């Protein structure tokens, strides 16, 4: 239904895809702001699993 | 503005100077004399050797 | 736009009246030096709020507060307008400029229900920062309202730090030219001065004092 | 130490916390000894030395305020210093609001600075602000001051610009002065204007204490959060709706905080009456007001104009009480000289139609669509409470 492969979110997984999931390219959306989320960090690789 | 950082190194300067001088005091002889008797002592204040000259 | 005449009857006298009743008397008014290239509260109508001005944190002082924070030199946001804000300031708390006489009137736990952090201490140094300055120099004069020691405004605050271009929005209250002011519609004042403060010598753009009294120049002629 | 309290009507809910703002509470009379070194303290002079050496603004503020109205007033229009303008609105022989503004106007005219005439002679906002909302509390004090005040704003805006802000305190004028429906029907040109109602006007109306020259002093320090509480509630309801939602539900919290219960059911006659359509907010607030005053201070179109606002926006349960509640005092032996609520064909017809069309996508108005039709149409037959009392138990 979704139409995306899901993968193990493996620890090398997590250390490949660390800009995407972990870093501050993050732009929020809302109705009362449009923000783009600087400062944005994951601490451990279990936080981008 | 920059009180608490300007502080802040007084105080580590004041700390550095002060483990940098426990480390001359523990590291050194203290001898002590009444008559020939040569008490030694360290900086931690242990009796090293009980002598007489 | 295209150059609308503006409804006030401010007038320069005719050539054919004899200039009377100098109990009033408007002068061309010429400062000294210009004002207008100058911050909003270091022009010439804010001069005597010269003291009220608050201490200026600049770019360097901010960058160097965003690597190595403090815990007591409280950061603070004075915009008003969520949708012109767009990133966030490190180390910052929203303090918006609006409600900042009623915020600093709570105590600190009402503080803490109402805007989610801990009240500053008075002997804390506060900084502010709003798009050009001109929010936070409000709200820092709310904050030396009370009895805050430390408060310091960074003028051009989002607008240096994140490179935009906005702007407060400060009104500066014009009249409308359909609008039609006080002294043309009363009867406040004698015809007389009503005349003779209504009138003006030259275009009605520039600035003009109005003298109270005046004497024959006698040693002239 | 018991004191009374007074019957606002208001429901005793955290939600409404913030409508509880406003009224007074004793236990600041308890803590009034507290206060008392501090005010002894503060009626004295400073030190000649001290007042020397002050900065030039406070020097200036300590010296303005300390002297007589006229004569700060002459110091200003010399020395064209139009900041201490709020200074001189707390002096201590200060007129009434209109002589004060008429003296702004002079003493913008004589003054020995002369701008531009399109900024010289324009006050500030919040100046006129101020004095409009000095002169509605004058008007809550003794509302026969409305007529100058009127006379005031026919000046005013022929004189200054007609802002949302000064528009704001004139309809909160027109409120306290009793006027229910130019008030309503001026917060209803402001939102055809697109003009937002002033959140601090709407945190002075459901304040009906504390005269706004004193708190923009600060004299009072408590009850600034409910201040805070009612600017965001007014911005919250200003996200959602249009100004005069926002107007009559601050008219509403005012008349019910003044004990003026007969002007707080005009409000919402009014606002059915003129097409405002109402916040759910304030519909919820009528009902538990509703509620609480048992149906007593209450008519026919006021009670047409609340299932016209529960059918728009509303619980079944809260138009079934209300309906009961009216089908009831009808009934009282008390009530049976005042005349009977009857729905006209072609509301009862709007009624019924708007409850069809919540009932199609609801099943709760589903339910009780009949009851709601057999309580407007005046044929109540008891068996209809049976089997709903049946169908609760079951």
């Amino acid at each position: 239904g979704a139409g995306v492969l899901r993968p193990h979110f493996n620890e090398v997984w997590c250390q490949l895809n660390y800009a995407k999931f972990g870093s501050s390219t993050i732009t929020q959306h809302t109705t009362t702001s449009r923000r783009q989320l600087l400062f944005f960090h994951a601490g451990s690789l279990k936080d981008i699993a | 503005s920059f009180r608490y950082t300007n502080n802040l190194i007084g105080a580590l300067k004041h700390r550095l100077l002060l483990e940098s001088s426990y480390r001359e005091i523990a590291s050194r002889k203290f001898i002590g004399n009444c008559r020939g008797v040569e008490v030694v002592c360290s900086g931690y204040g242990t009796v090293l050797a009980v002598q007489l000259t | 736009q295209a150059d609308r005449r503006t409804r006030h009857h401010m007038m320069v006298d005719g050539q054919i009246n004899p200039r009377e009743w100098f109990n009033w008397h408007p002068k061309e008014y010429q400062p000294w030096y210009f004002d207008r290239h100058k911050f909003l509260y270091e022009q010439r109508q804010y001069a005597q709020f010269h003291h009220l001005l608050c201490h200026q944190v600049y770019l360097k002082d901010m960058l160097h507060l965003m690597r190595y924070p403090e815990p007591y030199t409280h950061i603070i946001d004075c915009r008003t307008s969520t949708q012109k804000m767009h990133r966030w300031v490190p180390h910052s708390l929203w303090l918006p400029r609006d409600e900042v006489e009623y915020a600093l009137q709570l105590s600190a736990d009402e503080f803490l229900d109402m805007y989610g952090f801990r009240k500053p201490d008075k002997s804390d140094d506060v900084i502010l920062l709003s798009h050009n300055g001109i929010y936070s120099e409000q709200a820092g004069w709310e904050w030396k309202k009370q009895f805050f020691q430390h408060v310091y405004n960074y003028r051009g605050g989002t607008n240096e730090l994140f490179g935009e271009s906005y702007s407060d929005m400060n009104v500066s209250d014009v009249l409308s030219p359909w609008k039609g002011p006080f002294p043309q519609s009363g009867v406040f004042v004698d015809k007389w001065s009503k005349r003779k403060v209504l009138t003006r010598t030259g275009p009605f753009d520039r600035q003009y004092e109005m003298q109270d009294f005046a004497l024959p120049d006698l040693e002239l002629e | 130490t018991q004191l009374p309290d007074p019957p606002y009507y208001l429901p005793h809910s955290p939600r409404f916390d913030a409508e509880r703002c406003g009224t007074f509470n004793k236990k600041w009379l308890l803590n009034l000894p507290a206060l008392k070194p501090l005010v002894r303290n503060s009626t004295y002079l400073p030190k000649k030395e001290e007042l020397w050496r002050a900065p030039t603004h406070e020097a200036l503020e300590t010296i303005i305020g300390h002297l007589p109205y006229h004569d700060a007033l002459r110091y200003i229009t010399e020395h064209s210093l139009f900041l201490l303008f709020p200074t001189v609105l707390r002096a201590r022989d200060a007129p009434l609001p209109h002589v004060i503004y008429e003296d702004f106007m002079k003493s913008c005219t004589f003054a020995s600075l002369q701008n531009p005439p399109e900024e010289q002679f324009a006050l500030p906002s919040v100046l006129l602000r101020t004095l409009l909302c000095m002169a509605a509390y004058h008007c809550t004090l003794d509302a026969d001051y409305f007529t100058t005040c009127q006379m005031l704003f026919g000046r005013m805006e022929q004189q200054q610009q007609t802002t949302p802000e000064v528009l704001s305190a004139w309809v909160y004028c027109c409120t306290a002065s009793g006027r229910v429906d130019e008030a309503l029907t001026y917060a209803k040109y402001m939102a055809d204007c697109s003009a937002p109602f002033d959140v601090t006007v709407f945190s002075l109306m459901q304040h009906p204490s504390l005269n706004p020259i004193e708190v923009e002093d600060g004299s009072v320090p408590h009850s600034a959060k409910g201040l805070l509480l009612q600017r965001r509630l007014g911005n919250r309801l200003h996200t959602a709706y249009r100004s005069d939602a926002v107007a009559a539900h601050g008219m509403f919290v005012y008349y019910a905080l003044t004990l003026s219960h007969v002007r707080k059911w005009e409000v919402i006659r009014a606002a059915a009456a003129l097409g405002v359509t109402l916040a759910e907010r304030t519909v919820v607030l009528a009902v538990e007001v509703f509620a609480r005053e048992k149906g007593m201070r209450c008519g026919p179109k006021t009670v047409k104009a609340l299932t016209h606002f529960l059918a728009q926006d509303g619980t079944v349960g809260h138009l079934l009480y209300v309906l009961l509640r009216a089908r009831k005092n009808e009934l009282l032996p008390e009530f049976r000289d005042l005349p009977h609520t009857t729905f006209s064909e072609e509301e009862q017809e709007l009624v019924l139609q708007c409850v069809a069309q919540r009932a199609r996508h609801d099943d709760s108005f589903a339910v009780a669509a009949t009851l709601v039709s057999s309580l407007v149409r005046e044929d109540d037959p008891s068996e209809l409470l049976m089997a709903f009392a049946r169908a609760a138990r079951n």
